[PDB]
């Protein structure tokens, strides 16, 4: 998942 | 009055709004107002000066291969390219409410998946007037006739958006409180396939009520604000859902539309 990609990147 | 642990709620959803969002609404009405600079964006009105605007843009299309697309096209192309950045910065955004982090990643996912449009669409009122809307971080102004001159499907995408705009925008809002009212659009309990409904809905409680405190401190005079704003999410739920629907049509007749792949994964078996 694409989104799911994003929510576990680590804090910017 | 507010007790600090709400108090420190609503400041950090404040500071985690300023942070991720490049165009927020103080910085969209200073450009609108023409009050701090005799340099206006540049304005998109018809096809002449969208071929202009696109000459700025040249690098871009060309790398995604639509240059020698139909306008339409490559307006709906240049569309997902910012739904795509705003979604990544929701996500950000969502990642610093306390208690989003915690929940399981498929209730992540799924708010995420029904929030991110209602948000994008709340904060898009930001830069729209009742002329039209900024584009490309507050640098041009695309006019509303022109978007309406579109061909069909096109033309039937933005109008309704603006609609809702006019009337958001005469709430007043100020980005203390969008940033509140973005936060309770993620933490929507309601959702479907929610797994851990219950505790999803005391994470909104929380944020619902700091928003309510929010706004009778900030519009004192508006006493039913809170009201007007619950009844704006539910609006902004029907936008989203007849939004879907009109991006279902333009993938089954559009051959040329091509979603981008973060966006088809939001938009598939959502509504
Ligand atoms: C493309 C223009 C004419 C202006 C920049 C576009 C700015 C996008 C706005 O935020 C509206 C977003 C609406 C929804 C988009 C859609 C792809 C259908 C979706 O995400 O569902 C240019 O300058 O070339």
């Amino acid at each position: 998942s694409l989104l799911k990609k994003l929510l576990l990147a680590p804090a910017n | 009055h507010m007790t600090a642990d709400l108090k420190s709620l609503a400041k950090r959803i404040y500071e985690a709004y300023l942070k991720n969002f490049n165009m927020n609404k103080v910085k969209a009405r200073v450009i609108l107002s023409g009050k701090a600079s005799n340099n206006p964006p540049f304005v998109i009105h018809d096809m002449e000066t969208l071929c202009m605007a696109e000459k700025t843009l040249v690098a871009k299309l060309v790398a995604n291969g639509i240059q020698n697309k139909e306008a339409e096209v490559r307006i709906f192309h240049c569309c997902q390219c910012t739904s795509v950045e705003t979604v990544t910065e929701l996500t950000e955004f969502a990642k610093a409410i306390p208690g989003f982090a915690n929940l399981d990643l498929n209730d992540q996912v799924t708010l995420l998946k029904y929030g991110v449009y209602e948000a994008i669409f709340a904060m898009l009122s930001s830069v729209m007037n009742k002329d039209g809307m900024l584009v490309a971080y507050g640098n041009g102004f695309i006019t509303r006739e022109f978007l309406k001159s579109l061909r069909k499907p096109f033309c039937d995408i933005m109008e309704p958006k603006f609609d809702f705009a006019m009337k958001f925008n005469a709430l007043e809002l100020d980005d203390s409180d969008i940033s509140l009212f973005v936060a309770a659009i993620i933490c929507c309990g309601d959702r479907p396939g929610l797994l851990n409904v219950g505790h999803i809905e005391k994470m909104q409680e929380g944020i619902v009520h700091v928003l309510r405190l929010h706004l009778q401190s900030n519009h004192p005079d508006d006493i039913f604000l809170f009201p007007k704003l619950l009844q704006k999410m539910a609006d902004l739920r029907q936008l989203v859902t007849e939004h879907a629907q009109l991006v279902q049509i333009i993938k089954k007749t559009e051959s040329d539309a091509a979603l981008h792949p973060l966006l088809q994964e939001i938009y598939r078996d959502m509504y």
